[PDB]
């Protein structure tokens, strides 16, 4: 009809098929995919932005997997940051072994 | 040849897209360069928060009953556990209500 | 339009059932004039930063992305309402 | 503790389900009076996450005409 | 014989019963749409709004007058009272930041 | 008059549905209901020996609230309410 | 035509709630009462029982009841199943102690 | 058959039947004695520990360990698995009374 | 000076080989990977509630050595009784 | 290195003569113990957060610029000591 469009960017699949592998016979709406949606955003925002911080007051320019574990750290509280640095290094060890 | 190309989630074993992770810490202005390993280390701890939150959203939903997942669960939720409260201090979820948690002064004798 | 019908417009049951939802069983009589005013300068403030983002957009209309934006450089991150 | 559920419970007087909404509230009471049963009372909605509705239904049903 | 009429707080507890198990909206969205109409007519001329951005500003507003109502709640149960007084939203706002 | 078959069956269906909803359960298989009769009939045969028990050492011929709740104390259960 | 049938899962779920939100009982008084009496007929002849001690008797059924379907549904759900089994009680009474 | 090729969960068999005829203990007592100290380190310093309390301190944890994973395997026959997992071992203490 | 005391290699000091011996000692065929962290995190912790009530009983006993009667005391008071070392 | 002669550091005068420079006349007893708690507190967050800056910086002494950064990253921008 017109001349195109352009199209946005979203993690519903990503979301949906994390909600089907922890939880069998299970479903989400529309409301609850974009309040998760949005924190998803944001919390990458605020990781991106604590790990340029830390890479700009460390005299460096690469920001790499222990600049976003530090950001992590200081963003995570204690036993959840940990499970996050844990599932991060047991990624990081699954990448280096496969590609 | 090319042979075959794996995707990334497939050789990291996780539901995030690495792809797009990387294409956002590049044209995002963050840095000049992007490690490897970073990209991976993002997707893992947002899919595991994602899982943490899913479950807990169970949680209030079958708490409240009902057949989705919807803003007043996720406010339960969040207001339930300590370390999402914590977390997200200056998030206000919309559609939702509060919780009744009060002191024990204002009573009908 | 251009009326003081306005303050007036956040009706005194209105702001008596926010502050039952809150937590508040009786209300005084001065509460209401004090929160229209609070609410006010909130909406005021939100609406100039809203302003101000959509001159520097080069637009003319407000839009809820935007309202997000002045909410979250003000310091109350909102969601479902856009992404 | 007691006055607590019961505000959040709301009622006139200290009912044994005050009591034990106030009793599983409190970690340390329930460590106590772990082998503690309150009469006239029932329990909290304590719920995991499985036994939920939302079977998005999935196919699963066969001839509907 | 006995008060037939319904004691007071009671009724008002009810109500904070009904609206704290419920998920619907209290403000209108009309007279707030023209208030933040109002609003903007002192800053630009021919300005127009969308209903999903009137509908989170109604919301934002809404969890925020919550949020000070439970404060100034909290400050009149703890000066032992029952009521709110606009000396404890003054001393709410002042200790949360938003006046001085 | 009465019929001791007619006991097991006094714990009907719908009673052990609704405990089991007020438990926690949603579907309740078929066989649930004979295994619940028989493990309460199990206890209550137990508590009723104990309360037996207590009250022909007591020198009495009435079981009351006070000898159920040290039955129950003593097997590993404290009741309250109904006593002191 | 349709007189209106009835299903389970949601139903059920409702029906949870209304009785985890209420105190009342579910096990009738009268028919424990034929029970427990029958039961201390093959100990003592001649006995009588309290409507006190019968009625902690049924509250203490009750609440061993509740928690052993809440362990019963536990296992169910560890077990990736959504129903209770009778070898899921076997086990749950296996594993509680109660199989001797 | 070939000396240079097991096959894997027979020699488990094996090594299960001849570890459950001995009654010796598994865990050894240097490491052992050093975590007794390490954690009594921090309730009350200058403590000396017996010869004969560190014994039956071993022996208790190796029997509830047995005991728990006793519990661990009973339970994870149950899922029609045939191996333990960790979701398991909080259930079984969870159903046992322990965790709560 | 010449000081050397104990660190945190003491969780690690209940090996792999010895838990997966004990488990086959109990009853299990195969062992899981983290199945060695949450028995070593079990058996602290209830190490650490033994050792804790032993303390209390050496100070209520006014000495500074715990006992294998005070460990029984604790065994039996926790509901765990033993035999064989004490009486 | 006593675990217990750090908390009481903070001597009652010394909490008496913060309280006096605030706007507090009177104090009470049980202020001193709280005012130490919160303190305690504080400091913990602050230390922890200036060790893992230390650790990511490849460092074993924290620095001022270090302290700065992790009291602005909490939300307190102080002047004066670095830049």
């Amino acid at each position: 009809k017109k001349r195109k469009r352009s199209r946005k960017e979203s993690y519903s699949v990503y979301v949906y098929k994390v909600l089907k592998q922890v939880h069998p016979d299970t479903g989400i709406s529309s409301k609850a995919m974009g309040i998760m949606n949005s924190f998803v955003n944001d919390i990458f925002e605020r990781i991106a932005g604590e790990a340029s911080r830390l890479a700009h007051y460390n005299k460096r320019s690469t920001i790499t997997s222990r600049e976003i574990q530090t950001a992590v750290r200081l963003l995570l509280p204690g036993e959840l940051a940990k499970h996050a640095v844990s599932e991060g290094t047991k990624a990081v060890t699954k990448y280096t072994s496969a590609k | 040849a090319r042979a075959k190309a794996k995707t990334r989630s497939s050789r990291a074993g996780l539901q995030f897209p690495v792809g797009r992770v990387h294409r956002l810490l590049r044209k995002g202005n963050y840095s000049e360069r992007v490690g490897a390993g970073a990209p991976v280390y993002l997707a893992a701890v947002l899919e595991y928060l994602t899982a943490e939150i899913l479950e807990l959203a169970g949680n209030a939903a079958r708490d409240n009953k009902k057949t989705r997942i919807i803003p007043r669960h996720l406010q339960l939720a969040i207001r339930n556990d300590e370390e999402l409260n914590k977390l997200l201090g200056r998030v206000t979820i919309a559609q939702g209500g509060v919780l009744p948690n009060i002191q024990a002064v204002l009573l009908p004798k | 339009k251009v009326l003081r019908d306005n303050i007036q417009g956040i009706t005194k049951p209105a702001i008596r059932r926010l502050a039952r939802r809150g937590g508040v069983k009786r209300i005084s009589g001065l509460i209401y004039e004090e929160t229209r005013g609070v609410l006010k300068v909130f909406l005021e403030n939100v609406i100039r930063d809203a302003v101000t983002y959509t001159e520097h957009a080069k637009r003319k209309t407000v839009t809820a992305m935007d309202v997000v934006y002045a909410l979250k450089r003000q310091g109350r991150t909102l969601y479902g309402f856009g992404g | 503790l007691a006055g607590n559920a019961a505000r959040d419970n709301k009622k006139t007087r200290i009912i044994p389900r005050h009591l034990q909404l106030a009793i599983r509230n409190d970690e340390e009471l329930n460590k106590l009076l772990g082998r503690v049963t309150i009469a006239q009372g029932g329990v909290l909605p304590n719920i995991q996450a499985v036994l939920l509705p939302k079977k998005t239904e999935s196919h699963h049903k066969a001839k509907g005409k | 014989k006995k008060p037939h009429r319904y004691r007071p707080g009671t009724v008002a507890l009810r109500e904070i019963r009904r609206y704290q198990k419920s998920t619907e909206l209290l403000i209108r969205k009309l007279p707030f749409q023209r208030l933040v109409r109002e609003i903007a007519q002192d800053f630009k001329t021919d300005l127009r709004f969308q209903s999903s951005a009137v509908m989170a500003l109604q919301e934002a507003c809404e969890a925020y007058l919550v949020g000070l109502f439970e404060d100034t709640n909290l400050c009149a149960i703890h000066a032992k009272r029952v009521t709110i007084m606009p000396k404890d939203i003054q001393l709410a706002r002042r200790i949360r930041g938003e006046r001085a």
